[PDB]
């Protein structure tokens, strides 16, 4: 810092750092809440258990980096625990890892999948593209039908939505002429 | 004007696929961690759902959009041991087993050109805090509420939807779109293809060797051109440019006072109190939540526009890869032959490979033949005569043959039509 | 849109009678005026987001048309357009705001390893398929078509002669019955 300069800001203009009035030293400023939180849940009406990602960050460090020593006991349990996961989008507490490969059930990220199975509990893995499969090529070699069938599936398109319309005065005023008079200094937004 | 020779040519076409997943919490943007602007903030109800949920249906719609791009086969297929293609070399478009991921060369010359401006997809909590030198851009983004979730598929795992594609293509044509994968020699694939675009198969046995060789040579050229020139991928680059575009913009508005004393809450609080204060904090949030109702916005214009751009590109794939699509330049400049597909961040690369007529020459021609009176009308191809003999020859292809009942059909007489000219039709 | 009437927008209260009955024009046609902007806001934001889903919706009854031209009045070539398999037909039924296609669609099914030659020389001429391919059971050689087993015998009629079976890589030694 500059001796006539007092405070430093960021891009957003915002107070990145300050220094300290008493010991010149300078302090960067974070948010509290920093990381955002992800719920991962089977859904109501069959269970309660859920699992929490937090992304990007180590789980070594999720406790500092949620401030986990400040929080309820309730988050505190998932926090830090046995069933913690490293994945390349972040922390995984709640769920325990299989090594088994599944169909996507609930889509975490970079490749992970989560479901709820019965062990009775939620489980996190790495989804499978479909049955590894080989394919027998050779120069001199053909693969012939003998016998077919005939399928039938279903194709949905959505085509048309409700009609809506709306008069404005009513939602915007409700039948007040003095409101509909303030209203007309706006001009043609409503008929727009 | 007949062809005598042609050209296999290969072209490249990229269709951006996919945007980044970002992700928005109001209260970091708006107010930062302060209670009591959340507080004013609640007397608005229900505009920070309806924000969040618009961006959650454009990130489900982005790993839809990739889904359904790359995951139109559910048997993953792989390449044999045995490289054995007629002459056909496949190894810069094929995964590398020495290479750590599955990526092609070609394919790692491509994420190697574009750059993804995101610091990759891990930044810590203490890179962040370790990062105080330079006020990494991401970092700022990232504590004012901003954050870029990861897709769903990894590069890793489109790289192997990508090489079960191939494998399919090239063992089996089409047949492995149409149900079950078959297997079939590359050349009788080749035959196929001939015979779909109207040209005999018996030219490309004849010359086999030489397609295959200009096939890769072709190749080669691909990768040359793609190591050198940067503007070939800027339909993908300017999408993560805009994206990152956005995100500055949004970032720099939290500077704006939008006629407050001051762009900061904090300034404000510690100087002002509720009963004026609230103008200027009400000021302050309609403008930042109308700017994030601009962005917003602008991303769902883009996420249609991806949405228009990968439902082309899955169009492609069906119709180009799991077959071969007689529409016309819907698969780059020619006769279709096939199209390859490859991974790209945010999109992907089409390799079209078609027919190209290269050399020509002049003829002269005829509807018809009157033989006895009666009129003869090419079976297949046109009539052509040399000056001294009538032959008849395949459209897009100089072969010439005798003249026989077998190569002709008789309709009426040569009285009725226009153009038609004396000569003998030999009888077996 | 309706439980946004309930917002302040930083006023008093959401109801405007009670800003009237309460307040008087020089001050409250402020708080008239948030009141005003905000609802407007939310009017606008809805329309906005029918305005995405309308262009959404267009896209998908396009594409709807385009099946029902190229499915139902027609057979589509087009390649998991009209549902996975080669298209045989598509029927249409209604549906509220939409519509759903049965696409009916042939599939091979079961299916048998051969071995193949993409030509059969007979007298030193090269005679590859007219249609089909050549197949070998081990004993005989025949033509099929490529989507179903149906040998037929090698003739002058099932096939064409172009060149010799010098230069084409991978045939065989034959016979082509003469009828
Ligand atoms: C070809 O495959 C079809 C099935 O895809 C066979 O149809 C079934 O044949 C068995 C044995 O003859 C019957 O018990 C079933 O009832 C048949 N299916 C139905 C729906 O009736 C067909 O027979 C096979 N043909 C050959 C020559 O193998
Ligand atoms: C038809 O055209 C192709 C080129 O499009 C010819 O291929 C080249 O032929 C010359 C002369 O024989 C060679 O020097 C080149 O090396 C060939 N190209 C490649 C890539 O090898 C082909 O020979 C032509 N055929 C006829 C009958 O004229
Ligand atoms: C396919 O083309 C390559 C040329 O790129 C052939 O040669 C290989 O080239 C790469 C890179 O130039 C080298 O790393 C390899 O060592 C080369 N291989 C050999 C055997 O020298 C390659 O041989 C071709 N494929 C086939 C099956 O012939
Ligand atoms: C093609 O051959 C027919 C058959 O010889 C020609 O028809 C004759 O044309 C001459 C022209 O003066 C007439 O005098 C004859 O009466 C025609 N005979 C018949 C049987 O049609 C015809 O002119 C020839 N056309 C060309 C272009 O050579
Ligand atoms: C297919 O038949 C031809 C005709 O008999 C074979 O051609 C002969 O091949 C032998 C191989 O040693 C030569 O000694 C002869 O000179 C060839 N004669 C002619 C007329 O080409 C050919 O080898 C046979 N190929 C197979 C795979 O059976
Ligand atoms: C439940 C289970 O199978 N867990 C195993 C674990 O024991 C092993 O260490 C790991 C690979 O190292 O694979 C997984
Ligand atoms: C929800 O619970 C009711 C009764 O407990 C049951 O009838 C219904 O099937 C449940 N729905 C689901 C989706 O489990
Ligand atoms: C922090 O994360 C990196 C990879 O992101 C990992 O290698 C390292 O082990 C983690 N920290 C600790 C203490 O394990
Ligand atoms: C065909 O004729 C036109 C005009 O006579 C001439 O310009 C052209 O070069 C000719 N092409 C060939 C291949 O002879
Ligand atoms: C035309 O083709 C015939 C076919 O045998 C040949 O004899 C004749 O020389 C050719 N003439 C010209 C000008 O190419
Ligand atoms: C083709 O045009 C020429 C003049 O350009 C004319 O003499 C000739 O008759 C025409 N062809 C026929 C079949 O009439
Ligand atoms: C074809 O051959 C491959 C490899 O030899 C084998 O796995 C497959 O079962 C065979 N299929 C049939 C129908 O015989
Ligand atoms: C091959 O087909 C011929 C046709 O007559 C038959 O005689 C022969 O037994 C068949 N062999 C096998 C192994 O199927
Ligand atoms: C097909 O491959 C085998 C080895 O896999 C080889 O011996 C044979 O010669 C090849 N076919 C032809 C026509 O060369």
């Amino acid at each position: 810092f500059l001796p006539f300069q007092q405070f430093g800001r960021d891009i957003a203009d915002t107070t990145d750092a300050v220094r300290d009035p008493q010991t010149l030293e300078i302090l960067d400023i974070t948010p509290c809440s920093f990381g955002g939180v992800s719920v991962i849940t089977p859904g109501t009406n069959t269970s309660n258990q859920v699992a929490v990602l937090y992304q990007d960050v180590n789980c070594t460090e999720v406790p500092v980096a949620i401030h986990a020593d400040q929080l309820t006991p309730t988050w505190r349990v998932y926090s830090t625990g046995s069933n913690v996961f490293q994945t390349r989008a972040g922390c995984l507490i709640g769920a325990e890892h299989v090594n088994n490969s599944y169909e996507c059930d609930i889509p975490i990220g970079a490749g992970i999948c989560a479901s709820y199975q019965t062990s009775q509990s939620i489980i996190a893995y790495t989804m499978s593209l479909g049955a590894e499969n080989s394919v027998a090529y050779s120069n001199n070699s053909i693969a012939i039908p003998t016998n077919f069938t005939i399928s039938v599936t279903t194709e949905i398109l959505p085509v048309s939505m409700t009609k809506t319309s709306v008069d404005c005065t009513m939602y915007i005023c409700g039948d007040s002429t003095e409101c509909s008079n303030l209203l007309l200094q706006y001009g043609s937004f409503c008929t727009q | 004007a007949i062809p005598t020779n042609f050209t296999i040519s290969v072209t490249t076409e990229i269709l951006p696929v996919s945007m980044t997943k970002t992700s928005v919490d109001c209260t970091m943007y708006i107010c930062g961690d302060s209670t009591e602007c959340s507080n004013l903030l609640l007397q608005y109800g229900s505009f920070c759902t309806q924000l969040n949920r618009a961006l959650t249906g454009i990130a489900v719609e982005q790993d839809k959009n990739t889904q359904e791009v790359f995951a139109q086969v559910k048997q993953i297929y792989k390449t044999p041991p045995i490289k054995d293609f007629g002459g056909f070399n496949f190894s810069q478009i094929l995964p590398d087993p020495s290479k750590p991921s599955k990526r092609s060369f070609i394919e790692d010359l491509l994420f190697n050109k574009v750059t993804l401006a995101d610091a990759g997809f891990i930044k810590q909590y203490g890179d962040c805090l370790g990062d105080i030198a330079a006020r990494d851009l991401i970092c700022a983004q990232k504590f004012n509420g901003l954050t870029v979730l990861p897709p769903l598929l990894t590069d890793e795992m489109i790289a192997q939807y990508t090489s079960a594609l191939l494998a399919g293509t090239i063992t089996s044509g089409w047949t492995f779109g149409a149900g079950a994968a078959l297997q079939i020699p590359f050349a009788m694939q080749m035959a196929y293809r001939f015979n779909g675009i109207g040209v005999t198969q018996n030219v490309l046995y004849e010359n086999q060797k030489l397609i295959a060789n200009q096939f890769n040579s072709a190749i080669g050229k691909i990768q040359d051109s793609l190591s050198s020139t940067a503007s070939a991928l800027g339909k993908l680059q300017d999408v993560v440019n805009q994206n990152a575009q956005a995100l500055n913009t949004l970032v720099k508005q939290l500077s704006s006072n939008f006629g407050a004393i001051s762009s900061v809450l904090n300034d404000i609080l510690s100087r002002l109190c509720p009963p004026e204060a609230e103008v200027q904090i009400d000021r302050l949030i309609t403008g930042r939540l109308q700017s994030l109702q601009t962005y917003v916005t602008q991303q769902l214009i883009r996420a249609a526009e991806i949405r228009a751009s990968a439902n082309l590109a899955a169009t492609k794939m069906s119709e180009c890869v799991l077959g071969q699509s007689k529409r016309v330049d819907f698969c780059g400049k020619g006769y279709h032959l096939m199209s390859f597909p490859q991974s790209a961040p945010h999109g992907v690369v089409f390799l079209h490979v078609t027919y190209v007529p290269a050399q020509e020459k002049n003829f002269t021609t005829a509807p018809a033949i009157c033989h006895d009176g009666k009129a003869h009308f090419p079976r297949e191809g046109v009539f052509v005569s040399n000056g001294t003999h009538w032959f008849v020859t395949q459209r897009n292809f100089y072969e010439p043959q005798i003249i026989t009942t077998d190569n002709t059909f008789v309709s009426g007489n040569c009285d009725v039509v226009i153009g038609i000219v004396n000569n003998t039709v030999y009888d077996p």
